[PDB]
């Protein structure tokens, strides 16, 4: 998984099939990606927000959650 | 050899007291009629194609769509409502829904979220049915008149003669060598009803299909016009998932080329040779002016009634017409007695011949070709008989 | 007797020098000419009837939806969304909502949660609005030949010969007995515009009328296709209701038979006799070719212009032409001096005859058949006159 | 003076045994034919116009919509959902969506409320975009023959004879003064596919435009009937905003009547005489039937070759053909040599002309209209030469 | 009103106009139909969940109502 | 801005360009107006409530507010 810097105040992570069930360190706070659907890069790729939990509280209803930084996003191809 | 040639009879043609001949002439696609002057060669007149060089592009079909760039956009219940770029974008599909949001996607009041999920939406490449319309003053008519020898490729045969016709098109006037100046007048006719008629191809077995208008119009897919970016209707092929705290999913509905040959079995297959969209049902009525020459015509007698036999059965020729070769063992040449009675009444003919004069030549002859009404009829070819059901007039499968 | 039947002029026929005679005909529908030879006895020559046999069913639309089976879920506001089976199954109609929910329906929090209510939305018996397209090629016009006795039911009349012709089929040779093998060319004419044409048939007073095909096109009823088993925009006849805690009612929106019949008034009737789907317009041209015989032609006088009263006065005939009858009282056979001028210019001819040849024949005559431009006009049947008014082109009433 | 009346040639006519006279002439729009009798003074015969009297009206499209009486409702997240009466209307666009509510717009439950906002859409005075569709058999085909002097404007010409024709009207017998009573047979044929034509007209630089069928019916713009009070798809010139706790501001699209007309370039440009829709492209093919005279023929000598310039170089007509203008400095009259070849073979003509017989006439003569298939062309007047590349068809430009 | 076991864990109770305002004993538990858009049994029949409500709760916006009793669903036919 | 009672119970606001940021009285009540997309008279005309606020309630995503007085609308045209 790539850390990075867009356009945007926002952090984008773009990760792949390998990256299921794994800890990317983003900033200042970790990151942590549950993602099942993954897959190699490519055009058809899906977007979405990685919700900046508060202090000891468990997630619900997402499959990509952060702890101490804000402003997180979540980027993968579905081409594998 | 084997020419389907026939000699020009005498009702055909009238001479005038001025010294004028006007010979009227039938030419089906072809269909070959031998016209002979005293004393001049023999000329072959017949309609070679019939044909409409690239016609315009109407719609364009996709049968797989190309899914690309999926953004979701998520907001909690108190604050305002979930925006996004692509919303007021062209060749995007969007969705908009109601979330669960809590402490677990981090928001300060339990309740529903506004959620926007979008795709844009375009088509895969070599994935598109394209259709074509044909404008029916824009067809090509082709007349050739050559002598009654074989010349290579690249050589032009000695004494042949192009004459070509549409609607707006009727007259020309042709230098036939030893006849001299002719007037052509040909009546341009097509066999088939072109107002309700598209031409389906596929990116390049059958790529091209002779749809009916009515079927085309209402096939269930996303489509656009020669020179659009975006699609219209992409929502045909995009299926959007449940809405979870921030993340929505888009589906693909797949191809549907599958789906689109299966209903395309038994259609008409179109014939494209190049660019030139070609017609195989059809006809062109003349009538040649000729001057200072006295024509020969040959009335044909009637075919022997009992000594008819089917080289090839009656058959569905691919263009809503009926095609049959019979083989005679007789005196040649003559006319063939051929008529036809639908199961019931054996009095009334419903043949609806497409061969102006079908008859058996001294070298080849034999082939007819003709319309009948839906349901059980009997063709008859003198004594010979065969059975033929006609079937009722369809637009197509269903979609 | 009775009989409408035109003897042939002179101008219309001309004998070669080889013998060859070429006979020109127009023959409208019921239109009939007597042909007749020196020592030979009188034909008539009639276009019989205009049809196709079972044309293609383009659209069926239902006028009284068949709603059944009709299921409702709900969820609470902390639950995921509601779903249901038939969402994703075809002939359904369903519609996602916001229902109120708390402890009076058992859910923990106060708030919103997820209603989904579906039917399965299919057609009434006997209440379907099918639409019919004609195939231009497809239609028959039977040209039949007798001499000019009556005869039984069962029995066939004695002489009597049928040739039917198409765009496609246009040469056909009959053995006309006395006057032995005659070529008939008859070029096929449609006095409807078949493009724009539909036969909005409903299932069995008139049940069938000639509608246009922009008016049929954006009717606002559901709609399918034969074959089918399914309803596209099946939506047009569903109407939700609020929704309620775990309830949302399903309405019907009636039948629209009554709202169709009362757009069809006015409407030109289709004519259906059995299988045959008959245009009641239209007209064949024919060339005849005949051999061995001179044609006996008689030449018609104007008829006396003071001498006209009106049998029937101009009315609509029902397929956009005028119909009318005139009574003569001065020596008989003659050509009936008939023509028009538009309200303005009294010089210029607007009269464009279906009949080719008025004329008062010795037995019947008197019948003019013609097409007039829009506005107010009179009609000139010599010194007899009467103002008509042609009602501008229209595709139908508003739905 | 400068006249284009081209005289009748020997081959065009045949002389009868009993007398009577077939003369075959080939009518385009403007053009026109010298016959001359023996003894009789000189008729010219010609097509006047091709139009159809104020066609039916099929769609009328909205370009800028005209919104009123806007009205907002909304509720609060316990209480029942939002209603406006304009819901059950016709003639009204309305949006359902969820508003965030609280203390601060006065609500007991924090959550989500219902809202409902609805407008009153209609059509913007003078800005509709009316589509007329021809009917076949209506479109009238004037034919007026004059004999070979100047008259004023309320005056009459001597000798004039007016006649028209349609599909359904062939058949018309004139009273030609010397020449007595003379049988008229013309053959109606369009130069315009009618089928694949509506007439886009705007509400009163042009104003009217000749469109496609396909091009029309996919407008991405609301729609209505002639007669009908309300829009239909009125929501593609309505954008509704975001959904405050009471407030819903609509928004209007503008106007579209600029992002047609920038479509509309190059487009054949429509011409209405008043109420007369005329088609400019189209022929008339006549079969005149004389008695007692004998008719006086004039074949024609080809041009030379060598002698020949452009007066006007080969262009676009404006309906799908092509026109020029030729200058011959040799011997007058003649008939023009002209001929067209595809660039590759140099062998097969591929004009299709228009005018049936291009001469250089003492007086006038030269003009050249003719169809050619797409692609590089080379026109040939002789020896004279000029390239000519004919564009593919098209529906018309993205919208 | 018929009481039955369907092929999902729901219990269905078929009503017709006569069983409007009436209560019917389902299982363990009694149900209530309150219904007036009833009546005979046929192809366009509506149906819907008889929300299983706590101890003394008063029913709001509903009208069907069971008590003890969980998993039940009423349909009616609206040929009447 | 002028004050009336309508074909309805609401009570109606129609005003104008002139009328914004501006306090007008309804009733036993007054009515504030914060609209700043006003303008002159016409058929493109919105209307919508005029939320009733209690007793020191601040207004929250709303431009026009009312206290003491219940029922009230307001309508203005947007040709200007």
């Amino acid at each position: 998984a790539t850390v990075r810097k867009e356009r945007d105040g926002s952090t984008v992570i773009r990760a792949e099939g390998k990256d299921a069930a794994t800890q990317v360190r983003v900033e200042n706070g970790t990151c942590v990606i549950l993602a099942t659907d993954m897959g190699s890069w490519c055009d058809d790729s899906l977007s979405y927000e990685c919700v900046t939990i508060d202090q000891g509280e468990e997630p619900v209803d997402v499959d990509c959650f952060c702890r101490n930084v804000d402003g997180v996003y979540l980027e993968y191809g579905r081409c594998g | 050899g084997g020419s389907r040639c026939t000699h020009l009879e005498n009702r055909d043609f009238v001479t005038g007291t001025q010294g004028t001949t006007r010979v009227t002439l039938v030419l089906e696609l072809g269909g070959c009629v031998t016209i002979t002057a005293e004393g001049k060669p023999s000329m072959d007149v017949w309609l070679d194609a019939i044909y409409q060089e690239n016609p315009a592009k109407t719609r364009e079909y996709c049968l797989h769509a190309k899914l690309s760039d999926t953004k979701v956009a998520a907001r909690c219940p108190t604050m305002g409502p979930a925006t996004l770029a692509e919303e007021h974008q062209g060749g995007t599909v969007c969705k908009r829904d109601q979330s669960d949001r809590g402490d677990g996607n981090h928001c300060g009041l339990f309740g529903k979220g506004s959620i926007v999920a979008c795709v844009k939406a375009a088509c895969e490449a070599k994935k598109k049915a394209t259709g074509h319309v044909y404008d029916a003053n824009k067809i090509v008519y082709t007349v050739k008149v050559e002598p009654h020898d074989y010349v290579a490729a690249n050589e032009t045969h000695s004494g042949r003669k192009t004459a070509s016709f549409t609607i707006s098109s009727e007259k020309t006037i042709l230098t036939m060598g030893e006849y001299g100046d002719v007037s052509l007048l040909c009546r341009v006719a097509s066999g088939v009803d072109l107002a309700q008629t598209v031409i389906l191809e596929l990116d390049k077995l059958p790529t091209a299909w002779q749809v009916h208008r009515d079927w085309f119009n209402d096939l269930a897919l996303p489509w656009k016009h020669e020179g659009a970016q975006n699609w219209n209707n992409a929502e045909r092929l995009v299926e959007f998932g449940a809405p979870h705290a921030v993340k929505m999913d888009v589906y693909n509905l797949g191809d549907q080329t599958g789906v689109l040959l299966k209903a395309l079995a038994g259609v008409p297959v179109a014939h494209i040779e190049g660019t030139k969209y070609h017609l195989k049902s059809g006809h062109v009525t003349c009538e040649v002016g000729l001057e200072k020459l006295k024509m020969k015509g040959l009335t044909y007698t009637m075919c022997d009634k009992t000594k008819f036999t089917w080289k090839r059965a009656p058959t569905d020729s691919g263009h809503d017409t009926v095609v049959m070769e019979v083989t005679f063992s007789g005196t040649k040449p003559c006319r063939i007695p051929v008529r036809a009675v639908a199961h019931g009444s054996p009095d009334v003919n419903v043949a609806m011949l497409i061969t102006p004069n079908p008859t058996i030549e001294n070298n080849g002859g034999g082939f007819i070709e003709m319309q009948l009404p839906p349901g059980d009829n009997i063709i008859y070819v003198g004594e010979l008989s065969h059975q033929w059901f006609q079937k009722g007039s369809s637009i197509g499968g269903p979609f």
